[PDB]
């Protein structure tokens, strides 16, 4: 499965990559591009793209634009700013077809650092509240907590 | 309406590497015409990132750099970038022949939105112990300096300094030879320093200020003492190399009758030493010149 | 620089292999002096010949030829050395002799000039060391296994984690009057 790690990633969107990979931190400058790691499960190995949602990366994707599989958005749950925003650019993916075939998980990060808000109301504001051809189920991370995630993973390669 | 371009495609997976290595080669015979159309890149893009396969890495990083690369995509495939963050961890990488072995490779690489950061990168690969992998920052700092010099200006001093620094005559040879194409005066300061050494060393470097400081009196002199200081005791001379040039070299220099009997001696000699015709006839033709 | 390409030839009016070491041109440069090599001028014999300023430098080796090519002096044993050197390299590079089994190490053979000569310098010896310096290492590995194992137990963990959530003088004098 070709999981996709997006919204621009140097935030420590990279670090909740790092964290998930090493167990480490950014120990890269804030990156860009694809970052791939293979997980074994299901033994489905997840090949995450962690890809910032930065100018060109975000523009620029079509060979990645393929068919996915599975679903992190990894979150700045202090950024509630850039996802209605975020939102509006959401559709188009929505727009994609490709994008229906991943029952998934929106992956709310960066907790401890500042805050969150409802689960609910970023559901709504993403426009996530919206989806069913999918499912939708919800997960809280930070990117210094997170845990029951695979519950929601669990169900997930499991759709 | 299907074609052969996803017969390499399966092939590679039913080998891994080994049928990819197959595929290279194919490829490489396809690239050698020119010729291919494009696709395979989605393939190598998507593998890639994620895999290893040195060899390969290395077969496919040559291919990318002799074959174009400003591509009619951009310039880049447009990727050239992000995938370079991995490699620019290998750039990194602890792992120092790895990292030569794509300095190398960087020597002949000049690929600009990634070299920015990568600047930054090199700059901590010099300090690893390996001189191997600073030498070859010599190449690739050459491959700016025409390139995009710039990119880095600070450097001629920087270098110098650099080679107060060092030490591995190797290292040191590349050193002179950029050294003076950036400024030779850098040479210079340093040269007044190690009149007396030189004697004691290794040729090949030594070679390298014969050359400099022939281009510059015919524009002007003035300069000589210091030099000559020095000069005397090149005049002990004995390589067939050192020999070789320390002969033509006085020539340029000088034509007093006394200079004359000079090297006229050590051609004699030279001569009758010698063995090699081709090289018995050379002389003769700078003598016919003479 | 002090070669800007190397060739390999065989007899065939052709150059078995070769590299480029600067682009810029197209092979008519290198075309033309395919061309030229494989005519041979008719010519006798004679190992070198350099002509128009032109160093061509050859060895015939058999029915091969390894070429070299300069324009302005050089100091030749050195360069002998390498024709030769040339001469005991390949049934280690690229096996013995006869094009295809270079044409299945070309990367090596290519690799090997490189390796051999950073342009135009003599760069070492050993040849079995000349291997180990890529594609054959070590501390990658050492890294390797240290590290990917630290990473692997954050990962066997995480699996559970997963799982369940006087004499200059007489010169000089001389001279200065």
């Amino acid at each position: 499965m070709r999981i996709l790690m997006v919204g621009l990633d140097g935030a420590g969107k990279t670090t909740v990559l790092y964290k998930l990979k090493l167990g480490e931190v950014i120990t890269t400058i804030p990156t860009i591009g694809f970052n791939v790691e293979t997980v074994q499960y299901k033994n489905i190995s997840f090949t995450v793209w962690d890809v910032g949602g930065q100018d060109r990366i975000r523009s620029l994707w079509r060979h990645y634009y393929r068919n996915t599989e599975g679903v992190i958005f990894v979150v700045d749950s202090n950024d509630r700013s850039r996802i209605g925003e975020a939102r509006e650019v959401m559709q188009r993916m929505l727009n994609e077809d490709e994008l229906r075939n991943a029952a998934w998980l929106v992956f709310a990060n960066k907790q401890d650092l500042p805050e969150a808000m409802s689960a609910a109301e970023i559901t709504e504001k993403l426009g996530l509240h919206s989806i069913r051809n999918r499912p939708w189920f919800i997960q809280a991370t930070c990117a210094t907590s997170g845990e029951g995630l695979y519950e929601g993973l669990e169900w997930l390669s499991n759709s | 309406e299907p074609p052969s371009e996803i017969s390499l495609k399966n092939d590679l997976e039913k080998g891994d590497v080994k049928s990819k290595t197959e595929a290279l080669k194919k490829v490489i015979i396809m690239i050698l015409n020119g010729e291919k159309l494009p696709g395979l890149l989605m393939t190598i893009i998507r593998f890639v990132l994620p895999l290893q396969d040195h060899t390969i890495k290395k077969l496919l990083l040559v291919f990318w750099e002799i074959v174009p690369k400003t591509t009619p995509d951009g310039r880049l495939l447009h990727e050239m970038i992000l995938v370079c963050d991995a490699y620019r961890k290998d750039l990194q990488h602890p792992n120092e022949f790895i990292r030569g072995s794509t300095l190398r490779f960087l020597c002949k690489l000049k690929e600009a939105e990634l070299l920015e950061p990568l600047m930054p990168a090199i700059r901590a690969c010099l300090e690893h112990r390996h001189s191997y992998v600073r030498r070859n920052a010599v190449l690739a700092i050459y491959t700016i300096y025409r390139n995009f010099e710039h990119l880095i200006p600070d450097a001629p001093e920087l270098i110098h300094d650099f080679l107060v620094n060092e030490k591995d005559a190797s290292c040191k040879r590349n050193a002179f030879m950029m050294l003076i194409h950036a400024d030779q005066d850098r040479a210079l300061d340093y040269l007044s320093t190690c009149i007396d050494q030189v004697q004691t060393f290794g040729d090949i470097l030594q070679l390298v200020i014969v050359e400099l400081i022939y281009k510059v009196c015919h524009a002007n002199p003035s300069e000589r003492a210091r030099f000559i200081r020095c000069i005397y005791n090149l005049l002990q001379s004995s390589s067939p190399a050192v020999k070789y040039e320390a002969a033509g070299t006085l020539v340029t220099l000088s034509s007093a009758p006394t200079a004359i009997k000079a090297a006229a001696q050590c051609y004699i000699d030279l001569i009758i030493k010698e063995s090699d015709n081709n090289v018995k006839l050379i002389v003769l033709d700078r003598l016919v010149e003479l | 620089m002090v070669l800007l390409a190397a060739a390999v030839c065989t007899k065939a009016g052709k150059a078995i292999v070769s590299r480029q070491f600067v682009e810029m041109t197209r092979t008519r440069i290198e075309g033309l002096l395919a061309a030229f090599p494989k005519l041979m001028n008719t010519g006798k014999q004679h190992t070198f010949v350099e002509t128009e300023s032109v160093r061509y430098v050859y060895q015939p080796m058999e029915k091969l030829y390894m070429v070299l090519i300069t324009t302005k002096n050089s100091n030749i044993l050195e360069d002998l050395e390498t024709l030769r050197l040339f001469s005991r390299v390949i049934p280690e590079y690229c096996r013995a002799l006869e094009e295809n089994e270079i044409s299945e190490h070309c990367f090596d053979l290519i690799f090997a000039f490189d390796e051999i000569v950073a342009l135009g310098y003599r760069e070492n010896v050993n040849l079995a060391q000349i291997r180990t310096f890529t594609e054959m290492d070590s501390h990658e590995e050492k890294v390797f296994r240290a590290v990917r194992e630290t990473q692997e137990r954050e990962a066997k963990a995480e699996m559970r984690r997963k799982a369940k959530e006087k004499e200059v003088d007489n010169f000089v004098d001389k001279l200065k009057s």
